[PDB]
């Protein structure tokens, strides 16, 4: 019976390295790529663990961020677990 | 050997329609690369399975 | 295989194509090449031997042989004759009916050859916009366009049959950059709609919510 | 001068004006008095014109001038290790193809050319020559005769300063062989220049692993006969002193993994320093990153010598490369097979973090289904990118379907047309089926089968199956009564592990009886269930329909499917009576194989194939005998004839009747085939067999007919052994095979040449 | 390919003195290596490591020895065969140098080399002189076999044989080696005195570049005369090596040039007298085409060798006309005769010497 991964990768300290006023970048350099990316404007990226192994277990964990036109912080929003 | 029918092709097999799309109220579409895309043109003269290949 | 001088030898081409007949003009014109590789209507040989690769749809030669002559010639009228024959070529390459009895569907398979078509069809406008081969050769992009669109979305449905939830939206943005068209695309951010909900992404679900409520019945 | 125009006579390929133009004089004007040299050099530079002859009357320029005539057909004679196209490609090389015209001349050269070549070979004593075959309208054609000589072999492998440790023995771990056993015979000694070169590092890689670390090389040198016959070859070294290692460290980014390669790394002291040993550990940390998600990193590993001791400290570097993530997939060769079909292996998901081992799992489980020839994977990385990365898997189809054609080849189903078909990616998708139906005019069965191993995701597998059947052949009266029957099964089947599967369902079937024999096992059974209709009787008849219950177990692991070379396949089915019903058995099957090779390289590989059979009734009662075993039929014991083996029955001696028990095997040795190249050399199996079977029955007894043999024994055994080639054609697997009994018994037939078309192993 | 054989002709006996059954023989392999005359003997052994020491006139053994690698490895001598001063001077296949003495199988001392231990070692004022397939020219002592000096050369990829005959005259010493380069040095530090090339680079390194190794060349007076292969058969100055002539001609074995000509032979086997100073063929002999023959010598006014058919190709010195014929021998040969003063003689590839009148 299966396994799944599916979402960014993490370290968790990474995110001790985030401050606004920071050119996006910064973050590429921190992370790599972000890959789902708002199509309908709002300048703004998403980040996410998830995984579903096991016949039962289920996590997500999740930061969301908006920028500048600038490509440069404006706002963030961790949703460190789901609900 | 040396004749079969397992393949006939050249034939127009088409009928497909083509529509375009609006956008909504406020936000915003996403972008296009127009890699893909229709240069319009009249259409005109031969077409379809009634149309010429016998060469120049 | 006889050996005459190149006029009696391109009169029975002549012949043997009002024939039909495709074994016997083949070796004619391959003999006529060979005998006379450097002939002042060397080029209605070559268009005559693609004409023979198709009647007898010996494929990848015409492919060959196609891009042999735009290669080493470049500039001529009937340059038209020449590209569409290609992407005619590759058309065919895609389509069979091996299998189709009145019953398959020809979708979802590899797909590269009708990118190809496209690509072929699209140049061939782009450089000869008028000609008389073109009435056509818009609506076959047409069906290409549709079938690319296709293709992606029965992956999507696999994917989506398992929650790939995000990998998903990552094909679909790349569908709308490409396909602002076809129904499918169309029929397809509902997918989007159950995606974001298993995200748990709320903030985006109304955007899902404005484009589906923007558009009109599918 | 004071020419005015220009004619010229003898050009038959070319414009005049072009000609006149070559040189500066013209029709029109004043010529110089350098008309001549002009004709001279310009005719002569085109390289299309032989000779000139140019005379002036006056007025007019009069050029009597031919065209250096024009190759038709090149054409070869000599040729015995050699082929016209890469010589043709060396003609192209030299600048000289058909249709071109030429000096005559630089034919010399050309041979020399040509010789050359047959140098790069290894032949320097031949000798080859032109004829020119003048030809009209310009012509010519040309042939080429060889004097191929003879080429050399090696005659001895002297070394320099390979003192105090010999390999003039041990060299024999060359490509090259300067000795051929009377008594080892192939092949034989020659020269090349490049497997020299690989053979060098073959030694040095020998040297660098018995503990030596600067074992270098001075020189090659290698002469020969000026008759040109044997080669003697020689080599310039050193040889140093031993040495060691001390310790091993290392340096680079990582996340947090220090622990891990300490255990590649991980030796006891005072071993020899080695350099495969490293590269196979470099390697494993290869691997290991390439599981926590990491392609490109940078591997360094630096010899600190201390020759005072003959030691080393082996220092290592690594740079981690920066992380990667998957975007995309992409699939080549899908022109008879759906997508979504194969993402359902890869045990990969797209759009998320990536290993590098997910991969593999997936290639095997798609090399197991034989809907694809061959395979390749690649990796690239996306332009503008340097962490988003996509992934190709291609593949080569295969046609995989079948036609059966049993005829009851060896009587098992008689004088018959037993017709059918069988494909299992049908059209196509992920679908199954099969299909006979067989008729003589007085018999018939028909039979559906089918399975969408994929019903539901996860490999979720249902199938069904129907047969109908009539046997009407009793108006011979000879043995096997007449029945017909009838009945359906139905069947789930899933895995829970990543390799083992399992399965079970059920069945009812419907039987009708007519036109017994007097056959003497049978009222065995008929006492079982119950009454007794015997005297000698053939109006007897007798009817019976079940209910029944199956299932499946499976142990699956190999390389691939179709002519696999490595691990093994087995599976296990348990069939049973259910109660409300006529009767009341149970019997189980089990058909085992595995894969073994030498190196799966050049492929010299052993197979071990066996079953096992048995069953029983209940309540004291025996199961009926037309759900007996049977063996036989040359696809799971060669050189024997279908239902042809074992026990038999009798009325007051001949006719075997199958049974209960069974054990059977046949061990193999496999073998590649040097007569045909790889085109089909993939597709081909070659083997030697030899094969063991027995049977008999736990309810047969000898205390009454103790005149007659046992048939309760395991004693008695079938032994055989042969050969079989196997090949691959369009209309399925195809199979031939000739072997050689030497235990038979009495009671038993065989025949020698035997053929199969089927799916057998 | 391989021409006939003539017809055999007399106008002198086909004369034979003794022979001797010596020697397991060397077998299809080419070598240099064929036996040296001392006082009241001659002296050979064979590649295996077995060595003889003989009369002048019966052939039997006074003594004879055999040695290999200590066990018993092969031996494989392919060195030369020289004596000097009562001791002998021999090499192998193995850049392993042995000195032994004439007047027992014993040893005076065993050394090592770079490179092969190939041809016919030369000695004067002691100081022996020895070269090998490594292009490595090594100068050597009389009792211990100590370097004193050795010269570097280029090497090609390819070649026939790395061998030489290296010459020398008051004190000052010559050679060739590979690559149509010869080299005219001293004798203390062996240091280059100057140099010449005489070759023609013409081929693809293997039609010319065949003419790299050098075989031999020898002094008359103030002068030198050389050749390779397909090569330039040359006049050249003892002190500088400047160019008098030339001729585009070709061979690989040894000559000889006593009387006001020159006699040798060609790569397809022919032969033929040529001026001292010239190169003007008087005459030639073209009759024993590919018979893979060796170089001849004087004997009693005329010329002889032999052939892989084990023959005598005697002749008239001042035309080559054939003046006798003897079959000997059904091993053929590979190597060279040679005799003195009174005395002359042959070895086999298998094993048999024959003494000859």
């Amino acid at each position: 019976r299966p396994d799944i991964n599916q979402g960014n990768y993490l370290t968790a300290n990474d995110v001790s390295k985030i401050r606004v006023g920071m050119t996006q970048q910064q973050v590429a350099y921190a992370l790599g790529t972000p890959l789902m990316s708002d199509p309908f404007g709002t300048n703004t990226w998403f980040y996410v663990f998830r995984q579903q192994p096991g016949h039962e277990g289920v996590t997500q964990q999740t930061l969301t961020l908006t920028f500048n036109s600038s490509g440069v912080l404006t706002n963030i929003d961790n949703k460190p677990a789901l609900s | 050997r040396y004749k079969r029918q397992v393949s006939g092709d050249e034939a127009y097999l088409e009928a497909a329609p083509l529509a375009e799309l609006h956008a909504p109220a406020g936000m915003i579409l996403p972008v296009t690369s127009g890699d893909y895309a229709i240069p319009v043109t009249n259409g005109s003269g031969a077409v379809g399975k009634a149309l010429d290949i016998r060469p120049p | 295989v006889p050996d005459n001088p190149p006029n009696e030898i391109y009169a029975t081409a002549q012949q043997k194509l009002q024939d039909g007949n495709w074994r016997q003009a083949i070796t004619q014109l391959e003999a006529l090449d060979n005998r006379y590789p450097f002939g002042p209507y060397s080029q209605q040989v070559q268009l005559d031997l693609i004409y023979a690769y198709y009647k007898n749809a010996d494929l990848p030669l015409a492919q060959a042989a196609i891009d042999r002559f735009i290669r080493l010639n470049p500039t001529h009228p009937n340059i038209d004759y020449v590209m569409y024959m290609r992407g005619l070529t590759n058309m065919a390459l895609d389509d069979s009916a091996l299998q189709g009895f009145f019953g398959v569907d020809r979708s979802d398979r590899d797909p590269q050859h009708a990118r190809a078509a496209f690509s072929d069809f699209s140049k061939l406008v782009r450089g000869y916009p008028n000609s008389q081969y073109t009435t056509d050769a818009t609506k076959r992009l047409v069906f290409l366009k549709d079938r690319l669109a296709k293709y992606e979305y029965s992956v999507a449905e696999y994917y989506t049959e398992r929650g790939a939830w995000v990998a998903v939206v990552n094909r679909v943005e790349g569908m709308l950059r490409d396909y602002p068209d076809t129904q499918a695309t169309r029929d397809a951010l509902p997918l989007m709609e159950n995606a974001y909900r298993q995200m748990q992404m709320n903030a985006q679900a109304e955007k899902v919510a404005k484009i589906i409520a923007a558009n009109s019945s599918n | 001068f004071v020419v005015k125009d220009i004619h010229f006579e003898g050009l038959q390929r070319v414009a005049v004006g072009a000609a006149l133009l070559s040189m500066p004089v013209r029709t029109g004007d004043t010529v110089n008095d350098e008309d001549i040299s002009n004709t001279i050099r310009a005719l002569f530079a085109t390289g299309n014109f032989e000779d000139v002859r140019v005379l002036r009357d006056g007025d007019t320029l009069l050029v009597q001038v031919k065209e250096r005539p024009t190759i038709a057909s090149i054409t070869f004679s000599g040729n015995k290790s050699v082929k016209d196209d890469m010589l043709k490609q060396n003609l192209e090389a030299s600048g000289v193809r058909v249709g071109e015209s030429l000096d005559r001349t630089t034919i010399a050269d050309i041979e020399k050319g040509l010789e050359d070549f047959y140098y790069s070979v290894g032949k320097y004593s031949a000798s080859v020559k032109a004829v020119v075959t003048p030809l009209p309208r310009n012509r010519v054609d040309l042939k080429l005769v060889f004097q191929e000589g003879v080429s050399a072999e090696i005659q001895q492998i002297n070394i320099v300063g390979n003192h105090a440790f010999t390999t003039d023995e041990l060299i024999s771990h060359f490509q090259l062989r300067d000795e051929v056993p009377w008594w080892n015979v192939v092949g034989d000694r020659k020269y090349q220049k490049q497997k020299l070169a690989g053979d060098l590092e073959t030694l040095r890689s020998y040297y660098l692993d018995r503990g030596y670390a600067r074992f270098n090389i001075d020189s090659t040198q290698v002469s020969l006969t000026p008759d040109k016959k044997g080669i003697y070859v020689t080599v310039n070294i050193t040889e140093g002193d031993q040495y060691k290692l001390s310790g091993v460290e290392v340096s680079g980014n990582l996340a947090g993994h220090s622990a891990e390669i300490e255990q590649l790394t991980k030796i006891e002291p005072g071993e020899l320093y080695n350099g495969t040993k490293v590269t196979k550990m470099e390697d494993d940390i290869k691997k290991l990153l390439g599981r926590y998600g990491y392609a490109y990193p940078r591997v360094q590993s630096m010899p600190e010598i201390n020759d005072a001791d003959k030691t080393v400290k082996l220092r290592v570097n690594v740079d981690a490369g920066n992380r990667f993530y998957v975007r995309k997939i992409r699939f080549e060769g899908n022109d008879t097979s759906k997508d979504a079909v194969l993402r359902r292996e890869m045990r990969q998901m797209e759009g998320a973090w990536l290993g590098s081992d997910l991969v593999d799992q997936g290639k095997e489980r798609l090399n197991r289904l034989g809907f694809f020839e061959t395979v390749d994977t690649d990796t690239q990385r996306v332009p503008g990118s340097p962490d988003q990365v996509d992934v190709v898997y291609k593949v080569k189809e295969r046609n995989t379907g079948s036609f059966n054609f049993g005829i009851g080849y060896g009587t098992c189903s008689g004088v018959s047309f037993q017709a059918g078909v069988q494909q299992d990616n049908w059209l196509g998708t992920g679908y199954a089926v099969g299909i006979n139906g067989t008729k003589n005019d007085y018999q018939t069965y028909a039979e559906l089968s089918v399975t969408n191993p994929y019903f539901t995701v996860d490999g979720v597998s249902l199938g069904g199956r129907l047969f109908y059947n009539d046997f009407q052949a009793d108006d011979a009266d000879l043995s096997d009564y007449t029945n017909k029957s009838y009945g359906t099964d139905v069947t789930l089947g899933f895995p829970i592990n990543e390799y083992n599967s399992l399965r079970a369902g059920l069945g009812y079937v419907h039987n009708s009886l007519s036109n017994m024999q007097p056959q003497v096992a049978m009222w065995r059974y008929l006492y079982s269930m119950g009454e007794h209709p015997s005297t000698s009787d053939q109006d007897n008849s007798f009817k019976t329909d079940d209910f029944t219950f199956n299932y499946g177990w499976t142990y699956n692991k190999l390389d691939r499917g179709y002519f696999p070379t490595d691990g093994s396949r087995v599976n296990l089915t348990g069939k049973v009576t259910i109660p409300g019903s006529d009767n009341e058995y149970y019997k189980v099957t089990l058909d085992t194989a595995t894969y073994v090779p030498i190196d799966d390289d050049h492929k010299w590989v052993v197979l071990g194939r066996t079953r096992w059979g048995y069953g029983d009734g209940l309540g004291g009662k025996e199961m009926p005998f037309y759900e007996n075993f049977y063996a036989g039929g040359s696809s799971t014991v060669r050189g024997f004839q279908c239902n042809t083996i074992g026990p038999k029955a009798v009325y007051f001696s001949d006719d075997a009747v199958g049974g209960n028990a069974m054990a059977v095997a046949s061990l193999e040795f496999i073998t590649p085939t040097p007569f045909i190249s790889d085109k089909y050399a993939n597709s081909v199996r070659t083997s030697f067999f030899w094969d063991m079977g027995t049977v008999w029955d736990t309810n047969w007894d000898s205390s009454q007919y103790s005149g007659y043999p046992d048939y309760s024994d395991p004693s008695n055994i079938r032994m055989s052994a042969g050969i079989a080639l196997q090949w691959m054609s369009p209309l399925g697997p195809l199979v031939f095979s000739y072997a050689q009994p030497f235990k038979k018994y009495d009671g038993d037939k065989a025949e020698q040449f035997q053929f199969n078309i089927g799916k057998t192993w | 390919k391989m021409s006939p054989l003539p017809t055999v002709e007399n106008q002198f006996t086909p004369t034979t003195a003794w022979s001797t059954s010596v020697g397991s023989g060397i077998g299809n392999f080419y070598s240099n290596l064929h036996p040296a005359l001392a006082d009241n003997v001659v002296y050979a052994a064979d590649r295996a490591g077995l060595v003889k020491a003989l009369n002048a006139d019966d052939g039997k053994e006074i003594w004879s020895v055999s040695l290999a690698e200590k066990s018993k490895e092969p031996a494989l001598l392919s060195g030369g065969v020289t004596v000097s001063g009562g001791h002998v001077y021999i090499g192998s296949e193995k850049a392993q140098v042995y000195a032994l003495n004439t007047s027992d199988g014993t040893v005076a001392w065993q050394t090592k080399v770079a490179g092969e231990a190939l041809s016919r070692p030369v000695v004067s004022d002691g100081l022996v002189l020895i070269h090998t397939s490594n292009g490595q020219l090594q100068a050597l002592n009389e009792a211990d076999g100590a370097v004193k000096w050795t010269v570097n050369l280029d090497m090609p990829s390819l070649s026939l044989r790395g061998e030489s005959a290296p010459t020398t005259a008051f004190g000052a010493a010559v050679v060739g080696g590979d690559n149509g380069r010869v080299s005219a040095v001293l004798m203390e530090q062996g240091q280059m005195i100057w140099q010449q090339r005489i070759s023609q680079a013409t081929g693809s390194t293997e039609i010319d570049r065949l003419s790299d190794v050098d075989t031999t060349p020898v002094v008359v007076n103030g002068v030198v005369f050389a050749l390779a292969y397909n090569g330039n058969l040359t006049a050249l100055d003892l002190r500088s090596g400047q160019i008098m002539w030339k001729r585009e001609l070709g061979s690989v074995n040894d000559f000889i040039v006593d009387g006001n000509r020159i006699y040798l032979v060609d790569q397809n086997d022919r032969v033929m007298a040529l001026t001292i100073d010239g190169g003007v063929t008087l005459w030639t002999q073209s009759d024993l085409l590919h018979r893979l023959l060796t170089s001849p010598v004087l004997y009693n006014g005329n010329l002889v060798v032999g052939d892989s058919e084990g023959y005598l190709h005697w002749i008239n010195v001042e035309d080559g006309r054939f003046v006798a014929q003897q079959k000997v021998d059904s091993s053929g040969f590979q190597t060279e005769p040679v005799a003195a003063d009174g005395k002359l003689l042959i070895q086999a590839k298998d094993g048999t010497v024959y003494s000859i009148t």
